[PDB]
């Protein structure tokens, strides 16, 4: 007698949000905003170090925790909060630009400098540098004079990029916790040193002064980089407090840096990163860490984004 | 919904259907019957399918860190950041909301569109031998065992067969 | 519109229906009345709130100042900062122009849909009763007073009642 | 005879545009871009602190205009563009980094750095800040050599920060008009001054010469800052030409600064601010200011963008 | 598409519709004829030439350089500068993608409306005279000669003239 | 006995896509995302000033390069990758900033700083800087004592900005490649320059030492630079190594700045420029350059997104 069309319906339908209403009840709905982290660094296949004492820019210096990191190769560079960067107490200038460039480098690869030297001394050390014995920055000498108070000769340092690539080169200007100190080391009278390449230009003079007790030294070193092209020449002419670089860097290839206090797993794979762990997800959003880097989705305020994935439930 | 047929002439649905989204539900002299419509069911089956992958992924865009978390970066530069970071924070969630509350409306619509188009099929197929009732229900006039409801269901069903008898029992 | 009523088969609209948004008019033995449908005008009404609600807010999202107008920062930043702000500007701008087109287009086609809505409704209260005319006017065959009227407006009405007379007036 | 199904229309429609046709007339339709400002700052229910005449940056050092605003709190911070960060001529050293911290500040709280002094004079008064005869920064001390052209002695001075919050601690380098006044100020010779902390590393050699005069004054102040972390301690390691804090400042919490040219008023309440006033609205954007702050409407580009809340308008 | 005529119960198209883009095709004593419906064609026309007025053109923006390709800026800022950019490159590749994504249901969905309003509104024209076939077929129970047609495309058709004959013919 | 409704198609097609479905085949479609460049600066009806050899830094000092560009007056600017700043080696502090002044200047008007000099020598010259002779930068003075090992006088120099817009102010720095070579030009001493306006306030001692041979010289010019409010005063206090302005800059109106490598073209029009050449469309997007600039198509990643202007085809 009769044939009647209809739909199908649930009991427990999902709530979701359209245009002209906000909780109309569908049939199904799925989460398009991520809320699970994983609290690991997920870590398969990907070359990966793991710095932990080793502080980013102390890769390129060398102090005692660095050791095993002044070559390393990598596709995924992990810092950690307990990272230093220093032994003897000091700073880069420019830190974090450097930080950044270091960070997608793919690790470093390091040459002589080709530097010999003459009427000085070479072998600079200190207890805040233990090597079983005091001692200094693999990748840098710490230049004295000849003998107590002697006076530090005027000096030029030349060194040429022949690679196709640029080169990273350091140096470090040194301030002693003292006037007396720095006449000690390198011989009276206010000191120098200039730095100049084709395309860069800069100078430096020291000031030496009483710095609060940081790994039992009241002096400081100031660290300064500075890209060299191939083919161009950096020349340091210096007559005191000079921290001279023994090696130059060359970037390897491509990687990424994050920075996290969580443990590498290498049974796990993601590609979004952040300091609790990896974001692995195929939904556009994520309400985990709004700093969250690598291939990610796109982080959003809502907790909670539901699309609908069925009519509208309607229950006799 | 644009189309009033799902919470609209159609009162409710049917928490037994479990074959298919869409079905026919019918009462004649061998009693009543359930059977789920495959070509409606599949239809918006599909393109709810098709909406999903769409949306169900992330881009191979690659972003760095620009400041850090240990050591603060200077105040100005890192305010700039800050600012330019909360400002994509506020695009994003936007879009995100917007996407969502958008594509519902249409997924909504969407699936009270295929019912009507399977009750205007169906309505077209049995010209003059019915009429409408007004609940989603056609009122048939000549006597339809399962076989002519399953040729009702298969749209093998021929009208001019019955015509006669139910254009008489008008 | 989508739907074919509103500035479609309905020639055009009534400055006198005051009492709401969609209405009957009719004509009898009695004379002529207009009176409004509640149902449609609310559906219609309460998308539209539903909508506002929405839209008509801002965030709890703040942001400070990172330039100065009194005393201008360093010009390389300044320009960096600059270039920001209007590129957000310039993603606002097209992100509002086009919600409000968006939300238009959706608002005349949904006032549009419910006009349909009500039409079909009616029609099929009206069964073999009544023929479409096509100006959204429904002739009735048999006479219909002002109760009879009523009946339709109020969802009452029993076709077959009047079906014996009014299928015989074919 | 029949009953025929219609819906309603106007005779002074409203135009909007659509994703198909633009100027399509409709029923009715709001506004959803703000244009009406309040030529005031909307301040009802907030702390609120006009600096008028006393710069942001002087509420740190306190010349004369600044002397009520030393240990200000607020929620709300108002800069004008008469207000003057000094008395004695001079700047700070990342000024707008600085001004960016004490708008979200909270305002400050004072606290003596404990610096005693001997072997010279700690009073240095200039014509340039007047409080009823010649004086000085309310929070500095100029420190000068005991008498006429004397030798001003090598001095360090330490603070330890014993609070669970950063120490914003400041000082000042003099530039003399002249080298004459230099000596006659500090004593002969190359002046310098070192200042480090466990995070910070910088040093400061004073240069005198003659600038223009600024509030009659041919010589200069050099301002600089920096955060003294929990538990860190900063040196300073002067011999001359150094204004030295007598106090640390202390941040009390959380507010927002403004830059205005309007008029307080605690009869409204709004969250959106800008120079010309305060943004009160509910709608989703605006085309006031595109500078705006707090928590205000997206600006856009356009006057006007309405917003259909009917059907299509068809009058007979 | 939505209203299930385009790709839905007509078929498929006809090539040789060259004359517009919806149409006529009838059957009858004198043989068969094409002509083309102007009011259908021009609405679909105007609206799809609607959408390209609004989408097709750039904004009067100026924006400058902020970063050097022959003598790099400094690397932070270099940096911030790349980030910022690669955030607005993903901002509009995301709009983009999904305004042209929904630009295309809306058109497809308008197209096969347009469609559909042209159908309903011949169905009405003929009451009773005709009956649906289901493929987009009104089959004529009178004799309609290309005179009787024509009155039928051009709007003229008095449905009161045949019905007797028709309504005898059902 | 029939008529029967139809819609128009076509045997070949055009995919798009649509929120539901990858590949949709409608009647007709058009594209959204502009691939198409012109490799050429179109530049028909502007004011066009391509730089070639000349640096648009040098537009201010004046290398023989830019002595046709001293003056120059334009609505765009054309940067060239051989386009240099120098003659005697040396580089401007804060240079991209000063670049991107410059690019927005609509060119540069200059003035005499009417600087007159007596005790010294104003003619420096250099075979780096050649005008069939050994020259220097146009605008600038080379100041020198008045013979070989000469003490340089204590100098001052004042120049007020009597003009209603703001006043562009260079100077130099001279280090030369060696201390002895400073005690030649300038005497013996530790020499030093200072610098203020009421806004600004910065001084300069200079570094003389060995850097690697550019142009044929080992020594360096650091150029510096700042904007002079109208009727404000700069004070130049300097005794040596100091490259003196001979003429201030004022700035004619608005330009766009912009680097190529393609040539100009006055047959064609554009307002969407990189350095490949100039985007010339209507179209939304454009997947050719990321960096363009000017009034543009907005960047996207995808090389075409089709627009459906057709129906949904359906042949038989
Ligand atoms: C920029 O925002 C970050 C947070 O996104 C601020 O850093 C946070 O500071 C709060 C309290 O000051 C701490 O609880 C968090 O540990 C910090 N989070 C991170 C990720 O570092 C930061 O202070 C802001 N930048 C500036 C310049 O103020
Ligand atoms: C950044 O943009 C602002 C405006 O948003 C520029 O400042 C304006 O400059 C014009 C003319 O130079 C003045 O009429 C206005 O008074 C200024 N407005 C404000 C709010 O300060 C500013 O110059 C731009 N920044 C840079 C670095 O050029
Ligand atoms: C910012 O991005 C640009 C590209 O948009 C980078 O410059 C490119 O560098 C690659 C290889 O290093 C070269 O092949 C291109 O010639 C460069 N393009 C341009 C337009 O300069 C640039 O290195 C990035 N910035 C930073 C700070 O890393
Ligand atoms: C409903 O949606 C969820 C996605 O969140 C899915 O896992 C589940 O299989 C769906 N259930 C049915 C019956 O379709
Ligand atoms: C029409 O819209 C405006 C909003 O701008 C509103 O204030 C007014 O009350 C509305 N009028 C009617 C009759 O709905
Ligand atoms: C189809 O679209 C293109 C736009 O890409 C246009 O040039 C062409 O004229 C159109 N053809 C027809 C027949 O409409
Ligand atoms: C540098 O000079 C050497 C000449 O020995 C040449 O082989 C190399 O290609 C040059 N590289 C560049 C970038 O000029
Ligand atoms: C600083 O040292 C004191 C020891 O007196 C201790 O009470 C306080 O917790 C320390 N704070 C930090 C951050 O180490
Ligand atoms: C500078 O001073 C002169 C007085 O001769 C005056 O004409 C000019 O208006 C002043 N300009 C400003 C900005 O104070």
């Amino acid at each position: 007698d009769k044939i009647c069309l209809g739909h199908h319906a649930v009991s427990n339908g999902t709530k979701v949000n359209t245009l002209t209403e906000r909780g109309v009840e569908v049939v199904n709905a799925t989460e398009t905003v991520e809320r699970t982290n994983v609290p690991r660094i997920c870590s398969k296949g990907k070359r990966t170090v793991d710095l932990g004492q080793c502080g980013l820019l102390g890769t390129i210096t060398g102090p005692p925790q660095c050791d095993q990191f002044l070559e390393f190769s990598a596709d995924l560079i992990i810092e950690r909060r307990e990272g230093s960067d220093v032994c003897y107490p000091g700073k880069f200038v420019n830190e974090e630009a450097l930080r950044q460039i270091l960070r997608e480098s793919g690790g470093i690869d390091k040459e002589t400098m080709g530097f010999t030297y003459s009427g000085i001394r070479t072998n600079g050390a200190t207890s805040a540098c233990r090597r079983s014995g005091s001692s200094f920055y693999a990748e840098m000498k710490w230049l004295l004079s000849n003998t107590d108070n002697a006076a530090f000769p005027q000096m030029t340092k030349s060194y040429k990029n022949t690679r196709k690539d640029p080169a990273l080169i350091i140096w470090g200007i040194h301030h002693s916790g003292s006037t007396t100190e720095q006449t000690k080391l390198y011989g009276s009278g206010n000191k120098l040193i200039t730095v100049g390449s084709s395309n860069y230009q800069q100078s430096f003079v020291p000031s030496p002064g009483a710095r609060p007790q940081v790994n039992g030294q009241s002096g400081r070193i100031d660290f300064h980089w500075l890209m060299l092209n191939p083919n161009d020449t950096v020349t340091f002419s210096f007559n005191g407090a000079f921290i001279a670089p023994d090696r130059a860097s060359f970037l390897r290839g491509k990687s990424m840096g994050i920075q996290s206090s969580v443990q590498v797993d290498a049974n796990c794979e993601g590609d979004c990163y952040h300091s609790g762990g990896t974001i692995i997800s195929n939904l556009p959003f994520q309400n985990i860490n709004s700093r969250a880097v690598g291939k990610c989705p796109r982080y959003v305020k809502q907790e909670s984004l539901m699309l609908a994935t069925g009519m509208k439930n309607v229950p006799e | 919904g644009l189309f009033g047929a799902i919470a609209g002439f159609i009162e409710n649905g049917w928490e037994g259907l479990i074959d298919g989204w869409y079905g026919f539900r019918h009462q004649n002299a061998q009693g009543e019957g359930t059977a789920a419509d495959y070509k409606s069911t599949q239809s918006a089956i599909d393109q709810i399918t098709g909406k999903l992958n769409r949306l169900i992924e992330k881009t191979n865009q690659q972003f760095e860190l620009i400041d850090n978390e240990f050591t603060e970066v200077e105040k100005q530069i890192g305010n700039v950041i800050n600012w330019t970071r909360d400002s994509m924070t506020e695009v994003w969630s936007y879009n995100a909301e917007l996407l969502v509350a958008m594509e519902n409306q249409h997924t909504i619509d969407l699936a009270d569109s295929e019912m009507n188009k399977l009750y205007e099929r169906v309505k077209r197929q049995l010209r003059e031998n019915a009429e409408e009732d007004g609940t989603g229900c056609f009122e048939i006039f000549h006597k339809c065992d399962d076989d002519c409801m399953a040729s009702i269901r298969n749209n093998t069903y021929d009208h001019s067969r019955y015509r006669e008898e139910a254009m008489q029992n008008r």
